């Protein structure tokens, strides 16, 4: 039986990287940007229904339901290749042009404004699954829509399935640059308090580690957000690849989950992925202990790490490496548990054409994701000391009558803190 | 671990019940941590590496008592390293209590849930 | 695990140099000016871990770290053929497009104002190096940035990195040319201070030695800038084929040093190259034309009083060698007295014969590089302090010193540099002499 998970993408962000996913998943499994299997794809070992329904036309349709608060980046993907993936009875868009403003508040009550048509569409796809596992919330934390919105959304996740995992793709902001939104502090706060506290699963997507990892790695200068989105695609289809190979052990989200996130508040997982652009499991290994290659910005040991390699892998070379790599204390490990570091033998996805024979993606939990989370809650009190941009936030209701809501982001923020130092302690 | 991780959400807003929270997720993802540890090792110290055998003895075979012969190599590689033997016994019914502690673990959770 | 060295290169002259420097070693390793092996190059027997680093697309990046407070030598690398051969990310540009003006202070003061950003790029490139062993920093000691900024992260290395060594190749203003820096006196004295104090090892660079060997044995008249950055390439290839070349023993740096180096003070190396020019070579030829001072690659004063003697020598001898003609060249240099040794030590002469790069085409069968400690750099240490006094007696071009904090209040800086110079020359003649070892 499937194990259908639905995408959500929030906001202009979540909305662009979800239609990027879907291409890379496409490329990767060799169906084309109208839902048809390819003709190379026709003996795929991809479980397609697990993400992708089929049409009666034998187009494969996206179990994604895109939510924006301008219109943009909606009507972008409904005139790209890709208009015809995406189920359209999914598609929730707020009548109300207005946005967010770059104000968390704002996309907040936006999200309650097109709450009929998002839990419409939620509804519609859960009873849609024969076996749904659970929802995953792509966002940005700092605009006003995919922030408010997607701190909304992941309450309603909560809410609705309290018994079902509620994973998020939260991308924190640049906390080194000046963002445009004065807000984007207090949205940031929002999100990370609504991922420490009602998320079973926070991935922490920093934009400055994405835009030094585009940048040192793949040899773009100026790193492009397509860039960054393309390397997020990658992540994606790599955290998908034990999905669509069929193996032994770990072949669902809800076991990922429970090898990645031990403390329950301690939800934030960090990312990791490889080639950022004959690897041996040693030499994998070895680059990936590079700094320039984890794609969470922490400020702390790592709890646990888990990496991925897909394609043509020596087992006997992935024994070596691991045992080099416990030689080498190349992992810092929680001291009140035992050192969880897994090595996952997979094969690559034969519809996406590989320079390389073989790929790795490393996903390691460490405690100075808690430095984000303080940076970010060092940012918010940064905007509310100032009172800056507060006028747009008091017309919203969650800032209306004070900014509680923001105050109380920012202590959501300091306790996921801190539970990530205790987390860090024995 | 999804209960776990779900019902900390639902009674974090009353504080009583959380050092259960925690204890409960921190057995839980010692659990978790081990199994899927094992899980790993079976899956390529025994399945890959069998698989592995078969595949490269098929793949050269020039005759059935050949290819009859990978197959027995396979099947004996998979079960010596899942512990397929008679004398890992003691280690198999080790795993097997881990298991069922598990699975008492996961309703005494429920218990106190509940 | 790989022994890396981080090349600094700083300023005009420095960053000139590492940029052929970077040249040599992709032409020795048959590495594209992009940082991609060449076709041709891909079955080397060489060890690139020591001293190139592999980039992801199989492109061999060299372990180089660009830093200028000038533009010009940055964006000369960055628009050479070699751009793409070096990270980008590698190359520092001081804001302060200021440079240091061929002034000591004023490159002292950059490297001050650039000390975070230069301590953040070296611990990035010593965690991206498994065994990092250490950082050779190449600059000018008369120069403004290679004297001050180089005393600045020589100070800073050492206080940061204080089990990592820090060897400098300083090089040194032509002393036989007018000097356009009347300043030049006191920033040669304030780096020699800083190599002897704070350095483990300064390779002195003449320009008036070079000017010398252009002349005397490439036959260039008015030998330009192009010519010396490849007589500096060509040494500072001949430094790495004790690394390039696989052998039984001294495959490193580090252990070529220990063995040449029993004095940490006495730490000035003196270059010769062979052939210098625009029949088998034997072994004893070899040594014979590397004791032939038209082969030496140093200016040192022939001072008639004091008996300049080698305290090490190394001939690394470079391609189709016969053993048995290195040791009837050692027997030959024996029984011939080639070499004058340190009177207080036994002479230590050293030969290292290394294959040529199959990637870099050698017109000589067998070339040799001599690398001495000699005494006679006193006699450059010793013309150093006496240019140093000569302008601070007479406070010329102190002006510029003065507008700078290092000399804003006084020069105490240069006259302990002055008197360092003074006593390294002192030190270099009794390390000539059988007192050496109470000469300090």
């Amino acid at each position: 039986m499937p194990r259908e998970i639905i995408t959500l993408q929030l906001g202009q962000c979540g909305n662009q990287i979800g239609f990027e996913f879907w291409k890379q998943l496409c490329a990767e499994h060799g169906i084309s940007p109208e839902g048809i299997v390819e003709e190379f794809a026709t003996e795929g070992t991809d479980r397609k229904d697990v993400f992708f329904y089929q049409a009666d036309d034998e187009h494969y349709i996206p179990r994604a339901v895109l939510l924006d608060l301008e219109p943009r980046v909606i009507h972008s993907i409904l005139n790209s290749p890709y208009a015809k993936l995406y189920n359209p009875e999914n598609i929730y868009l707020s009548e109300h042009g207005g946005g967010a403003g770059n104000n968390w508040a704002s996309g907040f009550s936006q999200g309650e404004k097109i709450h009929e048509d998002i839990f419409d569409i939620i509804d519609r796809e859960a009873d849609g699954s024969d076996s749904l596992e659970g929802f995953v919330l792509c966002h940005s934390i700092a605009g006003g829509t995919g922030s408010g919105l997607g701190s909304y959304l992941l309450e309603r996740l909560n809410d609705r399935y309290p018994k079902k995992l509620v994973q998020t793709y939260s991308v924190f902001p640049n906390q080194d640059e000046m963002s445009d939104v004065v807000v984007q502090p207090y949205n940031s706060l929002l999100t990370l308090k609504r991922l420490t506290q009602n998320a079973d699963c926070v991935v922490v997507l920093d934009n400055t580690a994405l835009n030094r990892i585009a940048t040192d790695r793949l040899h773009i200068q100026n790193p492009s957000f397509s860039q960054i989105n393309q390397l997020v695609s990658t992540i994606m289809s790599a955290s998908t690849t034990t999905l669509r190979y069929p193996g032994y052990m770990n072949n669902d989200l809800i076991g990922l989950i429970a090898s990645l996130i031990p403390t329950p508040r301690l939800h934030f997982l960090m990312t990791g992925y490889t080639p950022l652009t004959k690897t041996t499991v040693l030499d994998v290994m070895r680059r990936l202990l590079q700094p320039k290659n984890v794609m969470v910005s922490t400020g702390h040991c790592y709890i646990a790490i888990l990496n991925i390699i897909q394609g043509e892998v020596d087992p006997t070379q992935v024994h070596k490496s691991l045992q080099r790599i416990r030689e080498r204390k190349l992992a810092n490990f929680i001291p009140w548990g035992p050192a969880s570091i897994q090595v996952a033998l997979s094969r690559k996805s034969p519809y996406l054409p590989s320079a390389h024979r073989v790929s790795g993606l490393m996903m390691a939990n460490h405690t100075s994701i808690s430095s984000l989370f303080e940076s970010s809650c060092q940012q918010y009190d940064k905007l509310r000391k100032r009172e800056a941009f507060l006028e747009q936030f008091r017309k919203e209701d969650i800032f209306k009558e004070n900014f509680d809501e923001l105050d109380r982001s920012r202590e959501v923020v300091q306790e996921l803190i801190d539970e990530y130092h205790a987390a860090t302690r024995p | 671990r999804k209960g776990h991780m779900c019902n900390a959400r639902l009674l974090r807003s009353m504080p009583e019940f959380s050092g259960v929270l925690h204890h409960c997720h921190i057995l839980a993802s010692e659990m978790v941590h081990f199994i899927h540890q094992m899980q790993y090792y079976v899956t390529f110290e025994v399945l890959e590496c069998s698989w592995d055998e078969l595949w490269n003895r098929v793949q050269r075979a020039q005759d059935l008592d050949h290819i009859i012969a990978a197959h027995e190599a396979f099947l004996g590689t998979v079960i010596s390293r899942c512990l397929l033997d008679s004398d890992s016994r003691a280690l198999l019914n080790q795993l097997r209590a881990v298991f069922d502690q598990i699975i008492e673990l996961q309703n005494t959770q429920d218990a106190i849930y509940r």
